[PDB]
C-alpha cells in the first residue's frame, strides 16, 4: 500500500474502504 | 489529528485504520 | 446542518443529496 | 454565483436548495 | 464536450466514464 | 504525463481516451 494525500470527502471515502463493515469514526479537529 | 494530517501532509492506510470501530 | 466548502464535482454531489428527486440545475458562471 | 461562492468561500445546504427544481 | 481540470481520484473517475468496458491504464509520473 | 497535465493544466476527454485499453 502507498501513502495518501486526502482532503475533505476523500478522507471519508478512504476510511470507508479501509474499515469496511467494521465502520469508523470521522473526527476532524474543532 | 488524522483528518488534518492526511490533508496537510500525507497519511497511510494503517494510520487510517486506527479510526475503524 | 453545517456550512460547506465545495469545489468541482463535490458541488454537484451536494446538490444531488439536497435536492433528491426534485432534481437541480448546475449553473457555473461563464 | 452559487458555484463560485461554495468554492471560494463556504455555502449552506439551504443556499444550495435554491437550485433544486 | 468540454475541457477538464482533474486531480487525484477525479482523474480516475473521468477515465472510468470515458473508457467504460474498454478499461484503462492509470499511469502517474514517478 | 496525462495525470500531471490534467491537474496542473486542463485536459480533454479525447486526450484521456488515449489511456483506454
Ligand atoms: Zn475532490
Amino acid at each position: 500500500f502507498v501513502n495518501q494525500h486526502l482532503c475533505g470527502s476523500h478522507l471519508v471515502e478512504a476510511l470507508y474502504l479501509v474499515c469496511g463493515e467494521r465502520g469508523f469514526f470521522y473526527t476532524p479537529k474543532t | 489529528g488524522i483528518v488534518e494530517q492526511c490533508c496537510t501532509s500525507i497519511c497511510s492506510l494503517y494510520q487510517l485504520e486506527n479510526y475503524c470501530n
